[PDB]
């Protein structure tokens, strides 16, 4: 083994605790996108860290696009600092990471048909609809995407230890259904 | 330097004077006053800003592309008029 | 009688009452029309369970408990009127074919050919 | 989805574009309803069949059908590309087995009859022509 | 209809200074200058819609972007513009409205 | 006489049922409350009797706010010749 999954996305939610008006916010702000006819929320982006936050009128904000936890928390504090800079009485509270997405490579082809036949109660393989395999692990409750080239995707986790335990619990099964 | 901009300016002056002449006759001021508007206007005619309309603005990761149609651009004390334009900008 | 039925009676029945029109109302009137033209008959055939369709012989028809029939198609024409302003080979069903008829394969067969198809002359 | 399930249970092969051509189910919601329906069936407790069907759509002899059968199995054993949905593997397999003989259909007619992209049957015909070595039955 | 952003151009500000010159320095009747501004918007709209053949190409670093009331506003730093000549621009501001 | 199609059958039989080919032929294919209140009183100035659906087709805006604006200043008649109409 020796392969460690690398995080790719982290989705967290931050509650500011106030209320907004969207023409004034979209008029006085710098880097932001707003359009009520498509999405009733301002899409604010920052450079460092390179993230994306969806800001709603009810004060709820969604900071997503970070590669680590410190970048999501610090980026969330930067968005909250921008909101406090605009002219509202916001407060950085209720920071809870909602999703963690990672990926890795096993460096050998994987038999998806035999994996879908043996683990039929946890897999859902339809090549004409999606060439990858959707493995729903019980403990921990992680949704894994197992492709042919060996790239393993992991989503549906609240912590990193769930991703690591998911990969450590899926590695022998992948080593069983190998080819070369 | 561009002669097309001067031709457009002349069409704008002549068309504006001809279409405004009616409202000048309705007010009852003077025809030589409108002639003074053309002479003073052309006499006055003798910060990098683009004015136009967009058709599609797409974004991929940090790459922005914009399709622009019909506009005038002021760049380095030089004016330009375009029918189409493509913007390929990169955001940090 | 069967050959004359297949030759003329099919075209007569199809042509005697092929036209049907739908009357559509909107508030501007509209209409639609479907009419059947020259009907087409096939040679005897069999479509199996897996989906393959091949030629049928009366011997294999008796051995496999099948129905000696042939496919029937119809040139279905559709039109849309908007009110006289005007802006497909569909399978209709199988028809059992009598033996020794102009549609069956055995009518043109010779003696030795009938011995090859395992049919007594 | 019930028709497709009854098709998968009876060892029959019907592509998603066929039932989709019959009923407009918008594909995505069809896939979700088929998935949760499969979960219902699992809670109440194979591309080879497509070859003779498309060979029937083209009207090919039996030797080309079984030749595309051996070609389909061998191509399933060789790996590389693996599949990219089995339909394209079927159409490029029949395309190679028909370019081995002399019956002419070209790529446009077989692409408009079987509803497959010409660039896809040529993209698969490239690597397939690269693996032409071990696909010969006799 | 007919947006009033074209008034911010060089010829637009020239016409605004000319009308305000006729109203301030002389006794030219007011309100009519606004009619000259509307006719100006229509003439610039149809003229730029029918009497233009150039095609530019701006490529630079996007410094700022925004959208509000069907208004796209961009600020690009160190961008090159290609006409149909290449022109280097240190800072360029773009203001566009919806064409539909 | 009737013409017999001589083809390999599998082509015609493929064109019979599902053939992955559809379409190809067109046949039988078929807000501030105060401003909304002022506009509603303007429509009342045009005509006192209007159906709520027609008002929703004239004002052109989110319909919930318009319903709330109609339930305050206008009375809904359900019967009579001006049925389903605010006055």
């Amino acid at each position: 083994s020796g392969i460690v999954p690398t995080l790719q996305n982290i989705v967290a939610t931050v509650t500011l605790g106030c209320r907004l008006d969207l023409k004034t916010v979209a008029l006085h702000a710098r880097n932001a996108e707003y359009n009520p006819k498509r999405f009733a929320a301002v899409i604010m982006r920052i450079r460092e860290p390179k993230t994306t936050a969806l800001i709603f009128a009810s004060g709820k904000m969604v900071v997503t696009g970070a590669k680590s936890e410190d970048d999501s928390k610090l980026a969330s504090r930067k968005y909250a600092r921008i909101i406090q800079k605009i002219g509202f009485a916001a407060k950085f509270t209720d920071f809870k990471i909602q999703n963690i997405v990672g990926s890795c490579d096993v460096k050998f082809p994987i038999r998806l048909e035999g994996l879908a036949f043996s683990h039929g109660t946890f897999s859902s393989y339809e090549p004409e609809l999606f060439p990858g395999l959707i493995y729903r692990m019980v403990k921990p409750k992680i949704v894994l995407l197992i492709f042919v080239s060996g790239k393993i995707v992991l989503t549906g986790a609240k912590q990193r230890e769930e991703i690591y335990q998911a990969f450590e619990a899926i590695y022998p099964v992948l080593s069983e259904f190998r080819k070369m | 330097s561009n002669a097309e901009a001067s031709r457009v300016y002349e069409i704008i002056v002549e068309s504006v004077v001809n279409e405004v002449r009616e409202d000048f006759e309705n007010a009852g001021i003077d025809e030589q006053t409108l002639q003074d508007l053309k002479n003073i206007w052309q006499k006055k005619l003798t910060e990098n800003l683009m004015l136009c309309l967009y058709d599609k603005v797409t974004r991929t990761k940090a790459r922005w592309k914009c399709s622009l149609k019909d506009g005038v651009v002021t760049i380095n004390r030089n004016d330009y008029t375009f029918q189409k334009a493509q913007v390929e900008a990169e955001w940090v | 009688s069967f050959n004359q039925f297949v030759d003329y009676t099919l075209q007569d029945i199809i042509c005697e009452d092929s036209t049907l029109i739908l009357e559509q109302l909107a508030q501007i009137s509209r209409k639609y029309e479907i009419s059947f033209g020259k009907i087409y008959v096939t040679k005897p055939m069999v479509n199996e369970s897996d989906g393959v369709t091949h030629a049928l012989y009366p011997q294999e028809a008796r051995l496999r408990n099948l129905t000696y029939s042939s496919g029937l198609f119809v040139d279905v024409k559709k039109r849309t009127y908007e009110l006289k302003y005007e802006l497909g080979k569909v399978f209709i069903g199988r028809l059992p074919i009598m033996l020794r008829s102009k549609n069956c394969y055995l009518s043109e067969a010779t003696e030795s050919d009938l011995y090859k198809l395992k049919e007594c002359p | 989805a019930s028709i497709l399930i009854g098709c998968r249970r009876a060892e029959v092969a019907r592509t998603f574009k066929e039932i989709q051509s019959l009923i407009h189910v918008k594909t995505k919601e069809f896939g979700k309803t088929l998935n949760i329906m499969k979960n219902i069936l699992r809670g109440k407790s194979q591309n080879l069949t497509y070859i003779p069907r498309f060979c029937s759509h083209l009207g090919l002899p039996m030797q080309v059908t079984t030749s595309a059968e051996y070609t389909a199995k061998k191509c399933k054993e060789i790996k590389e590309i693996a599949g990219k949905s089995p339909i394209t593997i079927a159409v490029v397999s029949i395309y190679l087995n028909i370019l081995l003989f002399q019956i002419p259909i070209t790529a446009a007619k077989v692409g408009q009859t079987l509803q497959v992209t010409e660039g896809t049957i040529k993209s698969g015909y490239k690597i397939l022509y690269e693996h032409r070595d071990k696909l010969v039955d006799p | 209809g007919y947006y009033e952003l074209y008034r911010r151009s060089t010829i637009g500000n020239s016409l605004v200074d000319a009308l305000d010159t006729l109203i301030s320095d002389g006794r030219i009747e007011a309100s009519l200058a606004m009619r000259v501004l509307e006719t100006f918007d229509k003439v610039v709209a149809e003229t730029l819609k029918d009497n233009t053949q150039s095609k530019l190409t701006v490529k630079g670093n996007l410094d700022t972007y925004g959208f509000c009331d069907d208004v796209w506003t961009f600020i690009v730093k160190n961008c090159q513009v290609t006409v149909e000549s290449v022109i280097s621009v240190d800072k360029l501001r773009i203001v566009a409205c919806n064409s539909k | 006489r009737i013409t017999t199609l001589d083809e390999t059958v599998g082509v015609t039989m493929s064109h019979t049922g599902m053939s992955m080919r559809s379409d190809n032929s067109n046949f039988l294919k078929v807000m501030p409350k105060k401003e909304i209140l002022d506009y509603l009183f303007k429509l009342f100035d045009e005509y006192d009797y209007w159906s709520l659906k027609g008002l929703k087709e004239r004002t052109r805006q989110p319909e919930a706010h318009l319903k709330e604006c109609l339930d305050k200043v206008a009375t809904l008649v359900k019967k009579g010749p001006y049925a389903f109409k605010y006055t």
